């Protein structure tokens, strides 16, 4: 993905953190009133 | 204590020398080891009872907290009260206040909550039976002061309270649900909850809304009636007893879903009937805007005397009062057979003795010419306007208005403003018919559609008696083909009979007067009508003006401007109402536009108007979107979506104008200072948006009716001066009346100040000018506003026009729609039964703002103002009844209430 397509998903992770609680503490209050490192080699053929 | 030898019968008096202590160790320890000791246990239950009784008469804390400590776990821990079951249940009249003495004289916030859940599940057991009530009963009347019964009532009818939650959360109930632990059904329910009533009236007084709003029944309100009649006169005074229960009621407004919260109202109806203070049943009546309420209240007074004396004059003054004029059509009836006289008793029962008060107050106040006089420019428009707003209210305004002159000059569709404002001189008063009828006989269309307004608003004062009514001069001008000239007259008699709908009312506004084919702004009039008729009592939402708000809509929506005054006239229609406004949401969508969506949500505000709950979260995902998503992503066909992105502004800022006015009088204190914080948010989050929510915000003040009217609308409106939009100075004036020339004495000094410095634009001098003349009303004549008086959570009837242009551009045609401003309340009168138009002294409280009291009563010590004064604006409103000090006392009770005063003189 290099460097610009990885941070595109690190920033995006930032972003719903920020968006989440700005809506989060009002609307919770008010809710409820109302495999191996070498393998070696396998028996196993492949083409 | 940790003896089983401390069991014997002897062993009770050896050891109750020392202290009493037999009643834990040893006994306790038997009958939760031996069956066969519980058919012992049994007979000294009341042995066990009485060592309690003893050492709560000679309190000390210590010899219970250490005594009672392992009792504790005995109870329902271990045993859990169900061996053979009958056994353990019996004996729960001894052991229930042991539990409790680890609960609440042993203090620890975690053995409080722990324990509390305990308890709920023994009470409400033990309340089968019925003798958990006789518990309760023994301690609210005490044998004798000390520290413990005074706790322990408390903690008993609290936890029932508590009990009923469990079962809406979950299907399941029982002990998995740890908020009581108890399943809530019956037993201990039922029987418990009809003892709860009538303990939690003689010493509570705070716990009581908790009671209420919980259940969110109105058959909790409904048993709640009768157990209060009972007490009304021996334990209590009905004067004591009728104000405890006015805070109850006014406090469980917030926190009620909407078919619960009005359902909460039409009870409480039924609690003022019996109690002996009928002004306040009758309030609530009008609001609720069922007939059959008023009829009852007034037929009640009246008839038990054959003689004239208080209780005729009474009934009558209470059925005059509003201006909507429901009431008087009423009252009639009785009285009229009676003929004690037709004369004064019937007129007083009619809107007839208002519009002679009237008159009385503008020789008293005169009405001080001191309008603009500019020619030329568009300060031209300005000024003709400006003698109206003036000099609003009934007045003589006729040696001025004479010279026509200076109405036909005035140029544009400002002409038919001109003539519309001319209208408004002549609110709730049959005079001032001669000058309207010169301008309709005459010239353009445009002054005759001005005159035409004119009527309706001159007709007003008297209809029910109906002198020279709206109906007849408007019903030959509704025939005459043009639009202009159709719609007009269809809004004055609109106005007139106000939410009174009668066969005359309904079948003449019934074809519409609006031309499908053109887009006449004040052609859009037609609709309004229809709005103002059907509000001002019960909405049915109805079907026929669906029918037509399709009808505009579908022929011509090219214009976008006038589409939008088609939406928010019907959400208007509905408001008055929330539980019949989700129906229509169904209905009105049927139809496909993204233009029908944009008016979904404008409606969807108006449904779930009564409490913050629902409405405050809803205005807010609403009004985060656009600036979030936008935010997120940085870091024909054209003019139906340019209305739908139009309306989610608009109705983020109705819907929390709408949900203010209902809230705590603790919570309109905290939205206010939001409110401010919030232009700074939607400031930075996008342009578009800032703009819209400014010129709103000053209607914000208008509707929520904020408590303070003097000092902060002139401090928001500094910093208004640097936002932009002039039309926040509009909005913000209508609300900022208060005593005329008080505050707005301030506000045109100042205005006109920044106005010729900073000049921007003549548009800009154009709204400044406006708002400052129309502000103050001369030397403090009866006011426009929101509210009715006499319903102090009143919505307007004729005061809702106002929001509708608020939203879309600035123009001068606009205007013509706000010369409609009836909303004049009554100067208050210290009234025997002679009529007299003089005052002993009334107390004016200016202080609204308090939350140590939630009825919003003036306190009885006040400060004294004189006689012949208008019942002036909000934090003034509150006026309490001076009378004290010469022996007399208010038969008519005065909360701030519109009404004119009466005392019996003892």
């Amino acid at each position: 993905e290099e460097a610009s397509g990885k941070e595109v998903e690190k920033v995006a992770t930032a972003v719903l953190s920020t968006t989440a609680r700005a809506k989060a503490r009002a609307k919770k209050t008010k809710k409820e009133k109302g495999e191996f490192y070498k393998n070696k080699y396998s028996s196993k053929p492949y083409k | 204590m940790v003896d089983e030898s401390d069991k014997k019968q002897q062993t009770i008096d050896e050891q109750s020398q020392i202290s009493p202590e037999k009643q834990t160790p040893n006994k306790k320890d038997k009958k939760k080891e031996e069956e066969e000791q519980l058919s012992e246990e049994d007979a000294k239950l009341k042995t066990d009872l009485e060592l309690l009784v003893e050492r709560l008469k000679e309190d000390d804390s210590s010899l219970y907290e250490a005594s009672l400590n392992a009792l504790k776990e005995s109870i329902k821990n271990s045993t859990s009260s169900m061996t053979a079951v009958p056994k353990p249940l019996k004996f729960l009249r001894p052991t229930y206040p042991d539990l409790c003495s680890i609960y609440d004289k042993w203090t620890d916030p975690n053995l409080k909550s722990s324990l509390a859940d305990v308890l709920s599940i023994l009470a409400m057991t033990y309340s089968e039976n019925g003798k958990h009530d006789s518990l309760r009963y023994r301690l609210l009347s005490d044998v004798s002061d000390f520290e413990g019964w005074g706790h322990e009532y408390i903690r008993h009818l609290a936890l029932e309270i508590g009990e009923v939650y469990n079962d809406q959360v979950e299907k399941d109930a029982e002990d998995e649900t740890s908020s009581d632990g108890s399943k809530s059904d019956g037993s201990a329910a039922t029987s418990g909850f009809e003892f709860s009533k009538e303990d939690t009236l003689r010493l509570c007084l705070d716990i009581v809304p908790y009671f209420l709003k919980h259940n969110g029944e109105e058959d909790a309100v409904d048993l709640l009636l009768e157990i209060e009649s009972i007490d009304k006169l021996p334990q209590f005074v009905d004067e004591n007893t009728f104000q405890r229960v006015c805070q109850y009621m006014v406090a469980c407004v917030p926190l009620l879903p909407p078919p619960e919260d009005v359902a909460f109202l039409k009870t409480a109806y039924s609690i003022y009937l019996s109690q002996n203070e009928l002004t306040d049943a009758i309030a609530l009546a009008v609001r609720l805007g069922e007939e059959d309420m008023i009829r009852s209240v007034f037929d009640a007074t009246s008839d038990p005397v054959m003689h004239k004396q208080l209780a005729y004059i009474l009934a009558a003054q209470k059925t005059s009062f509003e201006y909507e004029g429901v009431q008087d059509i009423i009252g009639n009836g009785k009285l009229s057979e009676h003929f004690l006289y037709l004369a004064k008793e019937l007129n007083l029962t009619g809107p007839k003795v208002p519009e002679d008060i009237y008159k009385s107050h503008l020789d008293n106040s005169k009405s001080v010419f001191s309008s603009a006089g500019l020619d030329s420019a568009q300060q031209n428009l300005a000024s003709s306007f400006v003698n109206g707003f003036l000099n609003l209210g009934y007045c003589n305004d006729k040696l001025i208005v004479d010279n026509d002159n200076w109405v036909y000059k005035t140029k544009g569709d400002g002409m038919t403003s001109a003539v519309a404002s001319i209208g408004s001189i002549y609110q709730w008063n049959l005079d001032g018919l001669q000058q309207l009828d010169k301008y309709l006989y005459v010239d353009e269309p445009e002054v005759k559609a001005g005159a035409l307004l004119g009527i309706g608003i001159s007709a007003s004062g008297v209809h029910d008696g109906e002198v020279e009514p709206a109906l007849l001069l408007l019903q030959d001008y509704v025939t005459n083909p043009d639009t202009k000239i159709s719609s007009a007259a269809i809004l004055g008699l609109g106005i007139a009979f106000a939410g009174s709908k009668n066969d005359e009312v309904l079948g003449l506004l019934l074809p519409i007067a609006a031309s499908t084919d053109l887009p006449i702004e004040t052609a859009a009039m037609a609709s309004l009508a229809l709005a103002h008729v059907f509000v001002g009592t019960c909405n049915g939402d109805i079907t026929t003006s669906i029918m037509d708000n399709f009808l505009e809509r579908t022929a011509i929506e090219l214009k976008t401007d006038w589409v939008r005054f088609l939406a928010l006239a019907l959400g208007i229609l509905y408001m008055g109402q929330g539980e019949q406004v989700d129906d229509v949401l169904e209905t009105i969508s049927a139809i496909e536009h993204p233009m029908t969506s944009a008016i979904e949500v404008l409606v969807g505000s108006c449904a779930y108007t009564g409490t913050g709950d629902v409405l405050l979260i809803q205005d807010l995902l609403h009004r985060l979107t656009p600036k979030n998503v936008k935010g997120e992503e940085d870091a024909e066909i054209k003019s139906e979506e340019k209305k739908g992105k139009s309306s989610d502004k608009d109705a983020t800022t109705d819907g929390k104008n709408d949900d203010e006015e209902e809230e705590k009088e603790a919570g309109i204190v905290d939205e206010l200072a939001y409110a401010v914080l919030g232009i700074a948010l939607i400031a930075l989050g996008e342009d578009i948006g800032k703009e819209m929510s400014l010129r709103h915000f000053g209607h914000l003040m208008h509707y929520g009716n904020e408590h303070i009217r003097r000092m902060v609308p002139l401090a928001m409106g500094i910093v208004s001066v640097s936002d932009p939009q002039m039309k926040v100075f509009d909005t913000l004036t209508r609300f900022s009346h208060d005593a005329d020339l008080e505050v707005s004495m301030n506000s045109i000094f100042a205005m006109g100040l920044c106005g010729a410095g900073t000049n921007n634009a003549r548009l800009a001098q154009l709204l400044r000018q406006l708002a400052s003349y129309y502000s103050r009303e001369q030397d403090a004549l009866f006011i426009t506003r929101l509210a009715q008086g006499l319903l102090h959570l009143g919505k307007g009837t004729m005061t809702m026009d106002v929001f509708n242009d608020a939203h879309v551009l600035n123009k001068v045609t606009l205007a013509s729609i706000l010369t409609t401003a009836v909303g004049l309340v009554s100067p208050s009168f210290m009234l025997k039964h002679h009529q007299l138009f003089y005052m002993l002294n009334a107390g004016i409280r200016p202080k609204f703002i308090l939350a140590l009291n939630d009825e919003g009563e003036p306190i009885k010590v006040n400060v004294r103002v004189g006689q012949a004064v208008e019942t002036v604006g909000q934090a003034g409103r509150p006026k309490k009844i001076t009378g004290w000090i010469t022996q007399s006392t208010p038969v008519l009770l005065n909360h701030g209430e519109r009404a004119e005063l009466e005392t019996d003189e003892y």
